């Protein structure tokens, strides 16, 4: 069921990728993990990897929550996309780097009427080859429900603080 | 079927319930889109920009609303004894959708009942995950949070960020945000991206983390002593605590204003609901104790060119589900909790 | 010695040529600091804050200036022919330090010369590294760049930052800064701070660096790239000025034609002729759906920040010319910051302006 990983082996994935799509959520904001995220990104772009940020509509706890932080971290806007614009690109992307995001990817919204998120459009991050989740623990998100993606063959949990975990990764990507 | 969008006639109101984008998608649903000429001028939306999307341009209000099966407005329609009788201009039995303030404006509700108009109060949108894209309160007061910092910056005779130059350094502005809802969070965001030292406080629990998820400091070390200690060194103070239909709670009293530095300002986004500062007057920039008490009215209308598209697409998200025959007939599915939770009147009957 | 700072009498002038910090520096150097009552009101500096700093308060401008050996002022002294003869208040043979506007204001130069006032024109501070801490143009035009964006956002009915939202994606505002600058570079930085996509142009090559340093897009015969960007632009901020000669025309009337409605222009050279023709001084003009802002005296709009810096420029310019506890001021002539900015002296206009 639960497949766990480390920063050292999280770097083995994205280094060995041709296209990666970043999915930042509320946990990325709580940890203030954005300067390290931008740092991880341009390391890869310098290595030839394709990088993009999938910013979800209700990601975070306010409109544009993710945007101001990434904007402060000097992420180019030409690499940032709305759900509607990138949601299909997960097909081709072989790795989905999900930092601090949870509810925003939960397929319970797409296939479970009893779910309190049912009907909400999500980012299709189960389509990409591997699915990475940075997350302190197994706790739920704002919704209060549990996420099926966690217990999947192409999913690995990177348990820890989104900041430190991302710095550890950058330093494992040396 | 036709849908019409008039010009907002309320004084100060420069938003509009339409954008070039939502016209296109309304036409694709089988609508004939009609709008009053110059209805979107206050939102930087030219008439030809609507026809570019597929809109019909009508010359006047009445010559556009009489024919409409559905009507999209930003803010409640004016009655006869309110200035201009717009309620009367809507077709009998047509569907209305806008910000009504129904639970506070019963008279406009009854005026609609008379004319057998089905009205949907967009502000009563149930707070469910899927219906967040339909919520106007959230979309609109967010831009209010952004505006507040812009106004604050404007009224302030000092720069917000810290600036080191050839001839010394000016310190950063010290901001204090009272209450952290959607507006508070966006203020903090704008204040801190601007370069100021942002402080924030709220009586809510999970606020501290949320505030900290922006770079701001949640005031916590004789409790309001920690609040005070900060408020005196403060330069700009933004209050956002708005109780639902009740009066805005008092957060900055007179003797608290007297403690502030001369030149400091207070943006009070609760004015229209009593004020978070009772020393603030609606629409007026009051000056007391060397402190500007800013109390602008209808704040999202000061970001009208960005508020209107968000409002239009809010309105669109709510409607789209209910349109189909293959695509040319509207039937609001009452089963839908969003419909029943927001409908205020229908067929000459209050619900 | 005795040093005096009057209130600024010219319309809209809210700055003041002093702050409490610089008062403490002056007294320490061996000065009596005179300041006219309420001079720093526009700059949020109380008379109390100055007395506490060590300065003396004069009831009137005349009184403050009567016994003043050295005079610090922001804008040029007004002559008798302007309704307020401020030149007549300065003691004969006293030293003057202010933004004289010397080259464009010769009648004031004679007026001072006729009283034998040695007046230093701070705006002509030579372009060297050590004298930048003395440079009033940069210090103040730097605030003008900042304020040029805060005025942009205030007139703009859209938001600056990009914002992905349940109700859709709020796009980032698009800013185009004309003429990199102290002002221009500061506009770039503040706009990017707000979350706008900033672009920028200037005739100087080495610009790219500082523009890109701020994370701004330096535009790269070449003029057709601007017209292609200006059409996409929401906020256009022009800062290009020429000494003596009128301002360059970077944005013509037909350029305004091709701009989006609800789209602002802050013409910071409005007073020097303007970079945009239809930009009018002291007004906000609405033309072709484009709001053209031409505020006068923009550094005065940041008075509370503009003043303390201005005061340090002067302090920096003056300090090295004080002896060691000798209680005497003597501007070493052979110093090039002195030599280059002395417009008149000892009753004779001793400067290249015959
Ligand atoms: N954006 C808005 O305007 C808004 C408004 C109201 C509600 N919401 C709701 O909030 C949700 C936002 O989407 P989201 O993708 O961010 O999902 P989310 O529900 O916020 O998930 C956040 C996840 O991040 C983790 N986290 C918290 N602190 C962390 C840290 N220090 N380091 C690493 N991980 C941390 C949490 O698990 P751990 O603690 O175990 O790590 C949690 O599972 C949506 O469900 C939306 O409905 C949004
Ligand atoms: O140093 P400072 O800031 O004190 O200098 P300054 O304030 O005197 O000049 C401001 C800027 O305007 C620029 N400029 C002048 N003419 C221009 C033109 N035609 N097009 C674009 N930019 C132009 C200059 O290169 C300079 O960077």
């Amino acid at each position: 069921s639960v497949k766990a990983g480390s920063a050292e082996d999280a770097a083995f994935i994205m280094k060995n990728a041709s296209k990666v799509i970043i999915v930042p959520g509320y946990g990325m904001a709580v940890a203030q993990a954005q300067h390290a995220l931008r740092e991880m990104a341009d390391v890869l772009k310098k290595e030839g990897v394709e990088v993009s940020y999938a910013i979800h509509p209700v990601a975070g706890r306010m409109p544009g929550h993710m945007n101001v932080l990434l904007a402060e971290a000097n992420v180019p806007y030409d690499e940032v996309f709305e759900l509607e614009e990138i949601n299909s690109s997960f097909q081709t992307a072989d790795v989905a780097f999900v930092i601090g995001a949870n509810d925003v990817t939960n397929p319970a919204a797409k296939t479970d009427p009893s779910s309190p998120i049912y009907g909400m459009p999500i980012l299709d991050v189960e389509k990409a080859g591997t699915v990475l989740f940075i997350k302190r623990s197994m706790a739920s998100g704002y919704a209060g429900v549990e996420n099926e993606l966690f217990f999947r063959n192409n999913t690995m949990m990177l348990f820890g603080d989104a900041k430190k975990m991302t710095e550890q990764i950058v330093q494992a990507m040396n | 079927m036709k849908i019409a969008i008039p010009k907002e006639r309320r004084p100060g109101e420069d938003r509009v319930a339409i954008s070039p984008e939502v016209v296109k998608k309304l036409v694709g649903l089988g609508f004939e889109v009609i709008v009053e000429q110059g209805a979107g001028v206050g939102a930087s939306i030219t008439d030809d920009a609507l026809t570019a999307a597929g809109a019909t341009i009508a010359s006047t209000a009445a010559q556009a609303l009489s024919q409409a099966d559905v009507v999209w407005k930003v803010q409640r329609p004016m009655t006869a004894e309110e200035g201009t009788d717009e309620v009367a201009l809507i077709k009998e039995g047509a569907v209305l959708m806008c910000h009504l303030g129904a639970l506070t404006n019963r008279p406009v509700v009854e005026a609609l009942t008379k004319r057998k108009i089905t009205a949907y109060a967009m502000e009563l949108m149930p707070a469910i995950s899927r219906a967040q894209s339909m919520d106007i309160l959230s979309s609109q007061s967010n831009l209010a949070g952004y505006r507040a910092v812009i106004d604050g910056a404007y009224e302030f005779a000092r720069a917000f960020p810290m600036m080191m130059t050839a001839a010394g350094t000016v310190p950063p502005a010290r901001v204090l945000v009272f209450g952290v809802g959607v507006a508070g969070l966006q203020a903090i965001a704008t204040a801190k991206r601007l370069g100021a030292v942002v402080m924030a406080t709220d009586v809510r629990a999970a606020t501290k983390e949320q505030v900290e998820s922006l770079g701001g400091k949640f005031i916590t070390v004789k409790q309001a002593e920690a609040v005070l200690k900060e408020l005196v060194k403060t330069d700009i103070a933004i209050t956002t605590a708005l109780i639902p239909g009740k009066p805005a709670p008092v957060l900055i009293t007179e003797e608290m204003v007297t403690k502030m530095k001369p030149g400091s300002v207070i943006i009070d986004l609760a004015v229209e609901a009593g004020g978070n500062c009772p020393l603030s007057e609606p629409g007026k920039i009051v000056v007391k104790h060397g402190v500007k008490i800013v109390g602008h009215t209808n704040v999202p209308s000061r970001v009208a060119a960005d508020a209107s598209p968000l409002f239009a697409k809010n309105l669109l998200n709510f409607l789209t589900p209910h349109v189909d025959k293959d695509t040319k007939t509207l039937v609001m599915k009452l089963e839908d909790e969003t419909v029943s939770g927001t409908c205020v009147t229908r067929d000459g009957a209050i619900v």
